[PDB]
């Protein structure tokens, strides 16, 4: 079973913070409450590798008390009651931290980084957003049916807008369970088969999520799991998915090893669902569906709505017994639902170890 | 015989007479009626060596101070402490008794020849002084010094640079001297452009010294309507150096210009002071009645000269031996086999705890200073400084200022004598064997201490009732009278009769180290904790937590429930420390110049804040930050709260292991899981 695996092979450590220390922890170790709320234009620090190393060197001079490029950008966080320390690099004074850091592949080669206090998320996700009316008129009762039909409808400072990888910052907490599926497959796969296979991914993974987070009312019907499939399937060799789940209510996860453990448990739980491996087997060569080593500090995951140098676009696997379908569709666009260290949407418990 | 009142005594010139060893000095008197006079003094080679513990040609080539050369004392500080103490001894030994601010009889060659003692004196007026300066010291030269002297306080490196390039004080921005008139002064560069005549009076007096074959002419600055200043070392130095270069421009005689302070030693010095012993002519006290009175009592040489106020360094072995001889031979065998780590009284061997009893803590106030003063008279068989110690002893009890001096004087008196410690240690031993012997008979049982401060349990009281004040009173009287009788029986005569303080009555006590003891009163929830380090604000919050935790823990009168209370206290402490995870000044510890983080080179360019670093360096941490060598507010990576909480938890764990072992007999060292729970909060 899976109870057995999470009875022997996982050792939870949780620390119930409470009262004001809860708010302090949330504000301190997650992105600021406006880092992922949309904005008319970006205030950020975007340049190539070399120009970023320079701009860091030119920010050090402004940082006289501080000692003395993907550790240092990921390091530059604080606030105080004055502007934060990043503001020497970003060059505004109304920046707020912690704030995202991104790795940007550039044509023809080379890497750029972008620490940004806010961005225009509509410019990124308007050519993927279904109008509230189009949803509300799509009229299609069965949720496999509605999900599948809705899926049917659908310079460094410019290159950030087609390739953007999010960098894990182990200083920060984790509020979302960002899985990185890499299903390799021998014969191609239709899309209704995949869509139903994902309906069976969500159910098993939510059972795993509920075992790992015991004091959480994670109803395996309405709990949101957000799926993005990299662009009929037409996809041979490899089929890249991305599954993002909110961390359940009172929990937050801390650690690279803690989230490596969460991912591996979800992997074994979905491989222990007999339905999933029927629905998806005989197409799938390997079975390692989850690169649990992507949660290491300094490592990057391509974000939804960004290509590769396949736009990760949603596959609405609508919850069984969902409640407000317009809202579930709309959340595939809020950046908070697909960044590691986002603000969560009394006490909290921090799962800082699994073993 | 003008009935007057000297306000300051300051060294004007130091020369060798025509022929040969007997160097002379010329002293400047600031005298006031109900005026500026002078005296001349001679000092021999031997007296100099006595106050030093080298050669008089090396204390007359400190007549290179009559010039721009600014910090000549940094070259050899004890030489100046020596020269000034020896002049103040030659002056009383040749001109007679001399007392700042006190009514006096002055018999003036123009040199004051005699000053016998003798009206309501003019109350000392005070002048306020605020001064700031921007010396441009190159912060790569200020790092070479610490390259040579790895523990060097940076006020010293600052002064040493200002010494290696005097011209840094010339081009330096720089004063607001309020005197009840007003003296402000812009100085964009201090070598370029209220009245300096309503603040000082420039006086020229003609003198005919015996060891000088000419009518020498001394030019001075006589203060008007003020007698001292009340307040940066480089800042004042350069101000007074400008005043000197200006006043002493035309042909006449040039004063000394020497200053001393803790900034003038490489390793600093705990207390602040700015000793004027030269050009200006009057002090600068950096409440204030305290510094004023200390000035007046010790003739102004304290803390400038050090322990030389009381008696020369190399005349302490004689008094040590002489006092040793006068003691009763049992006490003398004690004085001769004292070694610092000895077990004289049987004490509660830690870890140990005393439960519901009438615990009490008695201390003989200022006993070490009283002993030193008495043993100085016993070893007396010149005594001007001996009288100075006795004076502080008879005033310390009621005048708080005198205490601070003795609290530093007695330790500094043997910071030099290596055998006056044995007299202090050995007579200390006899003071403890009595108290033990008397406690045998007064229903008291010494449980710990040293003999000037001790505590114990009245193991006869009924653990209750109002017949506990009576027994503690009887015990305090018995021990006071017995210790007094013992000290007499050895011919040690105390300035003012001993008082045995009762510094609290308690009902529980736990002892976990030699110095670590916590006390608590169950009747009224009052306590005392001693032995915990207070190295910063984090440690005072921690000490409060340890005290509240021990109150609950001893309110349980098993061990496991105690451990629950202890880990609950540590949990709540780490969380409330998280709320202050940004407050750098809170996590900063104070590190002495003896306890071994290295300096960031970026701190070498902190400008006029390095000049406030004379003793303590306040450091956060992983890389160390001297939080005071940087302007405000700081801009820091996260403070290493795990490092600091680890330190604090180690000390709290000493306390808690002590209490658990002592009260409940657990062999289990208390340990707090930090790396396992609560480490993540600071990762």
């Amino acid at each position: 079973n899976i109870g057995e695996y999470v009875k022997h092979n996982v050792t939870p450590r949780e620390t119930v913070l409470d009262g004001d220390t809860a708010k302090a922890y949330l504000r301190a170790r997650t992105y600021a409450p406006g880092a992922l709320t949309p904005a008319p234009a970006y205030c950020g620090a975007v340049d190539s590798a070399t120009k970023m190393m320079g701009r860091l060197a030119d920010a050090e001079k402004l940082l006289v008390p501080r000692g003395w490029r993907l550790l240092r950008l990921a390091a530059t966080e604080q606030q105080g009651p004055t502007p934060p320390a990043i503001a020497a690099l970003i060059r505004n004074a109304a920046v707020q931290t912690p704030l995202p850091v991104y790795r940007i592949s550039m044509v023809p080669t080379g890497q750029a980084f972008a620490a940004l206090a806010w961005d225009d998320w509509a410019r990124i996700t308007r050519d993927a957003r279904l109008a509230e009316a189009v949803v509300s008129a799509e009229a299609h009762p069965d949720h496999g049916a509605l999900g599948r039909r809705l899926t049917d409808r659908i310079d460094a400072g410019g290159q950030m807008y087609v390739n953007r990888n999010e960098i894990f910052n182990g200083a920060l907490a984790i509020t979302n369970i960002i899985l990185d599926l890499d299903i390799a497959l021998k014969e191609p796969v239709p899309f209704r088969r995949l869509h139903e296979a994902l309906g069976h991914f969500r159910r098993g993974a939510l059972a795993a999520v509920q075992l790992l987070f015991p004091a959480a009312r994670v109803d395996p019907d309405a709990y949101p799991c957000y799926f993005f499939k990299s662009a009929v399937c037409s996809c041979t060799d490899k089929i890249g998915l991305r599954v993002c789940m909110p961390v359940p209510a009172p929990y937050v996860v801390h650690g690279s090893l803690t989230m490596r453990g969460v991912a591996r448990v979800i992997q074994q739980a979905v491989l222990l669902d007999r339905d999933f491996v029927e629905a998806i087997g005989s197409y799938v060569k390997n079975f390692l569906l989850i690169d649990t080593g992507v949660y290491a500090h300094g490592h990057s995951l391509r974000l939804p709505y960004f290509a590769k140098i396949g736009r990760l676009l949603p596959v609405f696997v609508i919850p069984p017994a969902c409640k407000d379908v317009p809202a579930f569709v709309a959340a595939h666009a809020d950046p908070r639902r697909f960044h590691f260290h986002a603000p969560p949407t009394r006490e909290i418990r921090v799962l800082h170890s699994l073993g | 015989w003008v009935e007057e009142s000297v306000s300051a005594i300051t060294l004007y010139a130091v020369w060798l007479p025509p022929a040969r060893e007997y160097f002379h000095a010329l002293v400047y008197f600031v005298c006031r009626n109900a005026r500026a006079r002078f005296a001349e003094v001679s000092v021999t080679a031997t007296e100099l060596r006595d106050f030093y513990g080298q050669a008089v040609v090396a204390a007359a080539r400190a007549a290179t101070t009559p010039a721009a050369s600014p910090l000549e004392p940094l070259e050899n500080p004890t030489l100046w402490r020596a020269l000034y103490a020896c002049v103040l001894a030659a002056l009383e030994r040749q001109t007679g008794p001399v007392a700042l601010f006190a009514p006096l009889r002055i018999g003036s060659t123009g040199l004051v020849v005699k000053v016998e003692r003798a009206g309501p004196p003019a109350a000392p007026r005070a002048a306020l002084l605020v001064a700031e300066a921007n010396i441009d010291i190159d912060p790569m030269a200020l790092a070479a010094r610490v390259a040579e002297h790895p523990d060097a306080r940076l006020a010293w490196a600052r002064l040493a640079a200002i010494r290696d390039t005097p011209q840094c004080a010339s081009a330096a921005s720089l004063v607001n001297i309020t005197t009840g008139a007003l003296f402000a002064r812009e100085y964009q560069t201090l070598a370029f452009p209220g009245a300096f005549g309503d603040l000082v009076e420039v006086c020229e007096v003609g003198l005919r010294p015996r060891g000088h074959p000419q009518r020498v002419t001394a030019r001075v600055l006589l203060p008007r309507d003020y007698d001292y200043f009340v307040s940066s070392a480089p800042a004042l130095v350069a101000l007074f150096r400008q005043w000197h270069t200006t006043v002493h421009a035309a042909p006449a005689l040039a004063p000394v210009f020497a200053f001393l302070g803790p900034e003038f030693e490489v390793r600093g010095g705990p207390v602040p002071y700015f000793a004027v012993l030269g050009f200006p002519g009057w002090p600068t006290f950096t409440l204030v009645r305290g510094a004023a009175a200390a000035y007046a009592a010790l003739l102004g040489a304290w803390p400038a000269v050090g322990a030389r106020v009381v008696l020369p360094p190399r005349a302490w072995p004689g008094v040590a031996s002489a006092a040793a001889g006068c003691l009763l031979p049992a006490v003398r065998e004690a004085v001769a086999r004292w070694h610092p780590a000895t077990k004289i009284i049987q004490l509660l061997d830690p870890p140990a705890a005393v439960g519901p009893v009438w615990t009490a803590r008695f201390c003989f106030p200022g006993l070490r200073a009283q002993l030193l003063a008495a043993l100085a008279d016993l070893g007396g068989s010149g005594r001007t400084g001996l009288a100075r110690l006795d004076a502080l002893v008879v005033a310390a009890p009621s005048e708080p200022w005198a205490g601070a001096v003795l609290e530093r004087l007695v330790p500094d008196t043997c910071n030099a004598c290596p055998a006056l410690r044995q007299l202090l240690g050995g007579v200390m031993a006899a003071v403890c064997l009595q108290i033990e012997e008397t406690a045998s008979s007064v229903k008291f049982a010494v449980c710990g201490g040293d003999g000037g401060a001790f505590w114990g349990v009245f193991n006869v009281d009924p653990q209750d009732a109002d017949a506990a004040s009576g027994v503690i009173e009887d015990a305090r009287r018995a021990i006071e009278t017995a210790v007094g009788a013992v000290l007499r029986a050895n011919a040690v005569r105390l300035r003012h009769p001993l008082c045995l303080a009762l510094e609290g009555v308690y009902t529980h006590a736990v002892a976990w180290s030699q110095a670590g003891v916590w006390f608590w009163n169950s009747r009224d929830n009052t306590d005392h904790l001693g032995g915990f380090p207070l190295r910063g604000p984090a440690y005072t919050t921690a000490a409060g937590v340890v005290r509240d935790t021990l109150r609950r823990v001893l309110g349980l009168t098993d061990a496991l429930t105690a451990r629950g209370l202890m880990e609950d206290a540590c949990d709540r402490l780490i969380l409330d420390a998280f709320n202050k995870r940004l407050d750098a000044e809170y996590w900063s510890v104070r590190v002495s110049p003896f306890e071994a983080d290295p300096l960031p080179p970026t701190a070498f360019r902190g400008g006029a804040l390095l000049d406030a670093e004379h003793y303590w360096r306040r450091v956060v941490r992983s890389v160390g930050v001297p939080v005071d060598l940087y302007p405000r507010p700081l801009v820091l990576p996260p403070v290493d709260c795990a490092h600091h909480l680890r330190e604090i938890l180690r000390e709290i764990e000493l306390v808690f292991t002590g209490v658990l072992a002592g009260v409940w007999g657990e062999g289990g060292k208390f340990v707090y899981p930090f790396d396992d729970k609560m480490s993540f909060l600071f990762a």
